[PDB]
């Protein structure tokens, strides 16, 4: 009577879970106004912004 | 006494706080659980939390806005009203005055009635649920059979038995990928059933 | 374009044409498409389309980008 | 430890809420009532579909479009703000209104 | 005068909680 | 006789009916006339009844005029409804996929009264849909008909309710008006008379009568007899005319102080006032003849009025008395009782007609609030009423009508007979209606007023039972909607031929005699003691002298389907009932052999069924073929009878038709000239005549399941043939637009052997399963590559292939020709939802041989698939060499009780071998009661036993007496019945006499293909992750709560570990279970269902601290 399809607004892809070569990876830290830390891994080759959203 | 005794001497037992009765911080469901799927066709279909949840966004907005402005207390009281009765509607949207509908007058569904009644996480998903590996049709009397036999339908059984029959007809050779092997079984070449 | 169409709707007695419309905002009719696209409003998913409250929307919508399950293995 | 949800239980306790485990679950603030983008039907910012707060919409795809590759894994984007991930992680990522 | 009491007592609680919402 | 071309059936038929059967379709016909105003229905409405001669619309358009301010200084004024013809043929109308319709014509006038000034035009009103030579509508190119309703009609209801401690009896009066409010006048324990109206207090009646301008003087002065009324008078503690408004006014309006202009309006709008009150012309009928108001006056005023008022307490006061009859003032006395409402009195019948003028009425309402409100916006005396009208309302009234309701039900049509039966159908739930919730058990039960009305056999057998019925052979319906029935009048013991109609309250009236009584020939009875129903559904004896109407015939009390089983009185009502309703799940067959035995009435349900083309005026014919026949009349004009050959059924099956006559032959008007679907000659045929035996056979047959002989497969005995419809269709896409080419991705020109120069395959290609029928691919855009990707497209250099192919294949196990490919276009100026362009539907049509699965089954409800379909040799035979064609079970007849099978079979044998009575020394004693012509007959002739009057046991041995061998001197049948059957398989003879007969069966629809599926993996739900429910696509099997505990009380834990976790929810489980069944390792260990974290991150969000624990 009513079969109706549709898909969410996103797409899937299919790899493996490798966990030894990943990028390079720097961990920033930062801090709000009230003493919280909040570590941030970037990548080795990233520009740190002075300020971030936590 | 007794009556408030109960509870009284569980938070006496309970090294939980009695302050979890206020709130001051909503938690958020994560949007997987309130899916905006689109269809064919530009339609646009969402799960009726996001509005509950844009509605006191909306409140919650305006009253931070007055309080940094600087407003009488009668305007200030009635947006924490307005607040309080929207937070309500979103936990147990129906209980007190009256619910908050929509489109068709239908009530908004809120995060109780996913578990309330027999269309919740504790009935309606815990009856029973459909399977694979699966099929069905009718019955005739088998009068040569053993005990333990029954019979089988051959297309019906190549159905079941689809990476069965996928598996050894790669290891026999007569496909040499899994792709070969699942058109193979789809065009019901005549090896299927030796193998089968 | 709501006003107007139902203005135009109204002294023509039916609901005029996607051309008739653009032309009266001297734009184009898939211009007009474009309009009637965005401004309908988006379905919910609890009403039921059962005859009875037995199900909810959601329940007949296939999935449209899963996983078929052989292309995942044989890759 | 209901974290990464080992496959061996014991006892299921049902507790209460307080506001410092409820800033603790979630993974960010939510402050705008905006979901889609009206003509790219994309994401919007700190909205209820806030992909910096509920993760990536696609396998390992950050906003901008710069980090796609599965050797980025766990690395925010500073200019687009999300942490490239699998899609998956919309299903279990928690917010809260303040 | 056989049947008042009862419809009267619960038609004034019911009209005195629903008509103070905001 | 009295149809020309019939073939010539004799009949064991004892009596003979004075009256025919009616046209089976005025159920509908003469209700869509009504409504339209048909010449036709003009000239009936003036012979009965010509006072108000007057149709639906012009009624419900006389009611709505005229249409004014509030100031009263203009006028709008409707007036005359008129319909043109139609505006496409019927079977073009089918084809091109739109609705039967015809314009629709008014005469609105506007007058501006302020000084006189009239403006009248022809308004066009819309396009309406009408109903065709048979009875139904055509809705969008389908086909739909609407099922008739049985609602309780408007009107008083007294009753009377004990008490468990007072003991008293409750008289309640209730009034249930149509569009009105409710009053009741009751008593409760106390001597006290409530006039509660509206679900109020129960005042007392003076009250009302002081404010109707009876004072207590007036009241005790025309009640004194009333000892309870003037107790409540003395009780009544409040006196005044306007003291008691004012008080009625204050205890019905809270909120406001009693003023006299508003206690005067709100009484006169709830009681005179017809806006907010109005009882329709039935209702104001059945008050005015309960008690007894006006003698002969027509329906006018359908307001209340103080007069009915006050004898409505007088009739309830006088109950309770205890009178039983009373003459109200200026009127004849009447019988004073309670009422129920389940008799046929007070159930009447909204029909087609009424529905669709209900709903006219309500969109016409919904207009008017515009029009009215919008004049008020015009100007003055610058408007037109083509200006102020609006017809929008009324066409989409019209229109969610039509769909979107469950009486407006798709056509349900394997065969003549079930499409005769889906009319005449008597619904009891719907809008209007209760519920099958709200279905109490006392309105599915047989109340013995259903007795010439509603058969009481035929019903659907599931949660349905009772609620939807069929009509009766002869009933007729009322103009106010109640049920007639025919009856002689017999007068003085004298049976006259004065064929009455009468209602179920006149029949409750009268003493009423039976069908099969012993007249003598010219009008006198026989026997002095006569059968008789009497009023409160007794079975009596009276003397001769009382009995004033006789049946018309038998049988009178059943159904249509009901009326063709044969030797239905020697049945179970179960299995009748199952019977008559596997009847209507038969299919049309290739050749389609009449009976050898049936009842009279088959060639009258297939000439009325509509679906035989008939004659209409007498000629002589031209010019056959195998599509069109040029009849030539015999005044010069000539007509052509087009066919449909092979067009698809509703449900699937072919509706072929094919003449049956001569180049040279004469016809008369009325004359069948062309079978159907399910006939042969003209009369009805579902099934063939088979051989049959009673014995168990080694096991196949246990239980009730069939055995078949190959001959019907090898000749095609039970072949049907299946159409099926196969759509597909390309939107317009985000991505660009789809399109339909030859060209696909990357597969074969062998799967491109059968594809036409644009797509869709030719006609006549013959298809397997999966097979490509329209080749249509989509842009799927551009995504990104995997390098291993990106390296294999180096390595073997191909095309990108940009576009994602969605090609239209035909679904499992479906295969056979290609009949038809019908496509539209958007650019061909088709209607086409927007953004589709290219709109197609391929026939597919395979024929169906029988095979095991199937199911078989008579026409006394003995169903049964079929179990083993045995090769022709090893099938036992009698003495001449014939094998059986089926084999029954005996196990499955006396525990049934359903033994007309039995019956059935010896008449079958002795109708095929014919019989002549050896009448040597003149008739023997059976054949006294037999007729002339039914003592001999040739082999391979039919009989028709009736109903209710068929042939007697007597009758049936001494046929089977006499039974006039086959070639040479045989008589394979004793006089028992039974015959000595060789077996096929051993050898040897069966040691003891089996019985043989040939039996007629049917081909039920419910054939296997439809129904088996399996799924192995296949799509998913969205929201959830549970694998899809149905056999359209794959589907799987739900799994309930039930077998859940047969697992758990089995023992068996892992199995239902497994059923509920790695077969349905866990979705990253799943894919691990594929490629380990596909690898060939052992099978990983489950994981977390989904279901269990949707619950947990629900709980979470619920502000509920939920944890687990380990330690
Ligand atoms: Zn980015």
């Amino acid at each position: 009577d009513r079969v109706l399809r549709g898909s969410r607004l996103g797409a899937v892809s299919y790899e493996t879970d490798r966990n030894h070569d990943l990028a390079p990876r720097q961990i920033a830290r930062y801090r709000t106004d009230n003493g919280e830390e909040f570590e941030v891994p970037f990548a080795d080759d990233a520009e740190i912004p002075g300020t971030w959203l936590c | 006494a007794l009556k408030r005794l109960k509870v009284v001497a569980a938070f006496q037992q309970s090294g939980n706080s009695p302050m979890g009765m206020v709130l001051d911080a909503v938690p958020v469901i994560p949007p997987e659980l309130r899916p905006m799927v689109q269809l064919d066709g530009g339609r646009f279909a969402t799960s009726d939390l996001n509005d509950l949840y844009r509605r006191v966004i909306n409140r919650n907005n305006r009253l931070k806005r007055l309080i940094d402005l600087g407003a009488p207390e009668i305007i200030v009281n009635n947006e924490k009203r307005m607040l309080q009765e929207s937070v309500d509607a979103l936990f147990d949207n129906g209980r007190r005055g009256r619910p908050v509908t929509g489109p068709g007058n239908r009530p908004l569904k809120s995060l109780s009635d996913l578990l309330k009644g027999k269309q919740g996480r504790f009935r309606q998903n815990l009856l029973g649920k459909r399977v694979d590996y699966s099929g069905r049709s009718v019955i005739v009397v088998g009068p040569q059979l053993k005990l333990h036999q029954c019979g089988l339908p051959k297309l019906m059984a190549l159905e079941l038995f689809k990476p069965f029959v996928m598996k050894r007809l790669v290891d026999l050779n007569h496909a040499q990928n899994i792709k070969s092997a699942k058109r193979m079984v789809e065009r019901q070449r005549p090896q299927v059933w030796d193998v089968l | 374009l709501g006003r107007i169409q139902r203005e135009l709707l109204q002294d023509l007695g039916r609901e005029p044409t996607p051309e008739e419309l653009a032309k009266e905002m001297d734009i184009t009719p898939e211009k007009v498409l474009e309009i009637q696209q965005y401004a309908r409003e988006p379905i919910s998913l609890d009403q039921t389309i059962g005859d009875e409250g037995d199900s909810q929307l959601g329940d007949f919508i296939e999935d449209s980008e899963a996983v078929v399950a052989v292309d995942a293995v044989s890759f | 430890g209901a974290m990464l949800d080992v496959n061996f239980f014991d006892e299921l306790r049902i507790g209460l809420a307080t506001a410092e485990d409820i800033r603790q679950w979630s993974y960010g603030e939510v402050k705008k009532p905006e979901t889609i983008n009206y003509r790219t039907l994309k994401p919007e910012k700190d909205g209820l579909f806030c992909e910096k707060i509920f993760g990536p919409t696609r396998d390992w795809e950050c906003y901008c479009g710069k980090y796609k590759r599965v050797r980025f894994k766990g690395i925010i984007c500073e200019r687009c703000g999300v942490e490239v991930t699998r899609a998956k992680v919309r299903r279990e990522r928690m917010g809260h209104i303040e | 005068e056989d049947e008042s009491e009862a419809l009267r007592q619960a038609r004034k609680d019911a009209e005195l909680t629903a008509s103070a919402d905001s | 006789n009295s149809v020309p071309g019939a073939p010539n059936r004799v009949s064991f038929a004892k009596l003979r009916e004075p009256l025919e059967v009616p046209g089976l379709l005025d159920v509908q016909t003469d209700s869509f006339e009504w409504l339209i105003g048909s010449p036709r229905w003009r000239e009936s409405a003036a012979e009965r009844g010509d006072v108000n001669p007057v149709g639906g619309l012009e009624e419900v358009l006389y009611e709505l005029s005229p249409i004014e301010d509030f100031s009263g200084s203009m006028s709008l004024s409707f007036s005359d409804p008129r319909f043109d013809d139609v505006k496409a043929p019927v079977d073009e109308c089918k084809d091109k996929d739109m609705t039967y319709a015809a314009p629709l014509f008014v005469t609105a006038e506007f007058i501006n009264n302020n000084t006189g000034e009239i403006k009248s035009q022809t308004v066009f009103m819309g396009d309406f849909p009408m109903m065709t030579e048979k009875g139904t509508f055509i809705i969008n190119g389908t086909e739909r008909v609407v099922v008739s309703q049985l609602v309780r009609s408007p009107g008083v209801y007294f009753d009377e309710t004990i008490d468990k401690s007072t003991d008293k009896t409750l008289h309640s009066v209730k009034v249930i008006p149509s569009r009105g409010a409710w009053l009741e006048f009751d008593v409760d324990k106390r001597d006290t008379v409530g006039v509660r109206i509206d679900r109020k207090r129960r005042q007392p009646v003076t009250v009302l009568l002081k404010a109707l301008g009876w004072t207590s003087e007036q009241i005790v002065e025309r009640f004194g007899f009333s000892e309870i009324m003037r107790s409540t008078l003395e009780k009544d503690n409040t006196v005044g005319t306007d003291e008691a408004l004012l008080d009625i006014y204050r205890k019905l309006r809270p909120g406001e102080p009693p003023t006299k202009e508003s206690a005067q309006t709100l009484l006169e709008n709830l009681f005179f006032k017809e806006k907010r009150y109005d009882l329709a012309r039935v209702g104001r009928y059945k008050v005015n003849k309960k008690l007894g108001l006006h003698v002969g006056e027509p329906i006018t005023s359908s307001t209340l009025t103080e007069e009915d008022v006050v004898a409505t307490i007088e009739y309830l006061v006088r109950l309770h008395e205890g009178q039983t009859t009373m003459t109200v003032p200026g009127g004849v006395e009447v019988p004073v009782e309670t009422d129920d409402i389940d008799h046929f009195g007070n159930r009447r019948l909204r029909t087609v007609g009424e529905l669709i003028q209900n709903q006219i009425r309500v969109g016409m309402s919904r207009m008017e609030r515009v029009v009215r409100e919008r004049m008020t916006t015009q100007d003055v005396e610058a408007i037109t009423p083509q200006t102020l009208i609006n017809i929008r309302p009324v066409v989409a009234a019209i229109k969610e009508f039509f769909g979107t309701s469950q009486l407006s039900q798709f056509m349900d049509q394997n065969n003549p007979l079930s499409g005769l039966t889906h009319k005449r159908r008597l619904s009891a739930l719907g809008p209007g209606g209760l519920s099958r919730e709200r279905a109490g058990l006392e309105v599915r039960d047989v109340h013995p007023s259903h007795y010439g009305r509603m058969c009481p056999i035929e019903t659907p057998e599931g949660p349905n039972i009772g609620l939807i019925g069929s009509l009766s052979v002869y009933a007729r319906v009322n103009p106010f909607g109640f049920i007639e029935t025919p009856y002689r009048k017999v007068v003085d013991g004298v049976v006259s031929d004065e064929i009455v109609y009468l209602t179920a309250d006149e029949e409750d009236r009268h003493v009423v005699a039976q069908a099969n009584s012993p007249i003598d020939a010219d009008g006198r009875f026989v026997e002095p003691r006569v059968l008789v129903r009497r009023k409160a559904g007794e079975v009596e004896y009276v003397p001769s002298s009382e009995v004033d109407y006789m049946d018309v015939s038998p049988r009178q009390m059943v159904s249509v389907a009901t009326a063709m089983i044969p030797f239905l009185e020697h049945d179970d009502a179960n299995r009748a009932l199952m019977g008559a309703n596997m009847q209507r799940q038969a299919v049309p067959l290739v050749r389609s052999e009449a009976p050898l035995v049936g009842t009279g009435m088959e060639l009258r349900a297939a000439i009325d069924a509509g679906d035989v083309v008939v004659a209409e005026e007498s000629g002589v014919i031209e010019e056959v073929s195998a599509d069109y026949i040029t009849v030539m009349h015999d005044n010069g004009t000539r007509r052509t009878y087009r066919m449909r050959k092979f067009a698809r059924s509703n449900h699937g099956t072919c509706a072929n038709q094919c003449p049956i006559v001569d180049a040279g032959d004469r016809v008369e008007a009325g004359q069948v000239i062309a079978d159907g679907p399910c006939t042969d000659d003209g009369e009805m045929a579902l099934g063939k005549n088979l051989l049959v035996a009673i014995m168990p056979w080694e096991g196949h047959n246990y239980e009730d399941a069939i055995i078949l002989s190959n001959r019907l497969v090898e000749e095609d005995v039970l072949t049907s043939i299946h159409i099926e419809e196969h759509e597909i269709d390309a939107r317009d896409t985000k991505l660009g637009a789809e399109e339909i080419t030859r060209d696909i991705p990357n597969i074969s020109d062998e799967v491109l052997a059968d594809l036409d120069e644009r797509g869709i395959v030719r006609i006549g290609a013959e298809v397997r399963d999966g097979d490509i029928l329209v080749g249509k691919v989509t842009p799927k855009g551009e995504t990104e590559l995997t390098p291993e990707e990106r390296l294999l497209r180096a390595i073997f250099g191909e095309k990108a292939r940009e576009v994602r192919d969605t090609s239209l294949k035909v679904p499992h196990g479906e295969s056979g020709k290609v009949i038809g490919i019908r496509v539209f276009s958007r650019e061909d100026e088709d209607e086409l939802p927007a953004g589709v362009n290219e709109l197609v539907r391929v026939y597919v049509a395979q024929k169906r041989k029988i095979s095991d699965g199937d199911k078989l089954a008579g026409r006394h409800g003995n169903k049964g698939v079929i179990g083993k379909i045995l090769p022709v040799e090893d099938m036992p035979f009698l003495a001449d060499g014939t094998p059986v064609d089926i084999i029954l079970n005996t196990h499955g007849v006396p525990r049934r009780m359903n033994i007309g099978q039995i019956l059935e079979t010896h008449l079958g044998w002795c109708a095929h071998s014919g019989w002549k009575v050896d009448a040597a020394k003149g008739v023997p004693d059976w054949a006294a009661r037999l007729p002339d012509e039914l003592l001999e007959a040739q082999p391979n002739a039919i009989v028709s036993t009736p109903v209710f009057d068929g042939a007697q046991e007597a009758e049936l041995q001494g046929l089977l007496s006499c039974t006039l061998p086959n070639r040479d001197g045989d008589v394979l049948v004793d006089a028992d019945g039974k015959a000595m059957l060789f077996d096929g398989r051993s050898g040897e003879p069966f040691p003891y006499p089996v019985t043989v007969g040939y039996m007629y069966i049917m081909k039920l629809h419910h054939l296997v293909d439809d129904k088996i599926h399996a799924r192995s993996t296949g799509p998913y739900s969205m929201i959830t992750q549970q694998p899809l429910g149905g056999k359209a696509q794959f589907g799987g099997q739900r799994f309930g709560e039930m077998e859940c505990w047969a697992m758990q009380a089995y023992g068996a834990a892992y199995t239902l570990q497994e059923l509920l976790t790695i077969k349905s929810d866990d979705t990253v489980g799943r894919v691990k279970v594929y490629e380990a069944i596909v690898k060939g390792e052992n099978i990983p260990e489950p994981g977390i269902p989904e279901s269990f974290k949707v619950l947990l991150k629900e709980l979470q969000s619920l502000c509920l601290n939920v944890e687990v624990l380990s330690s």
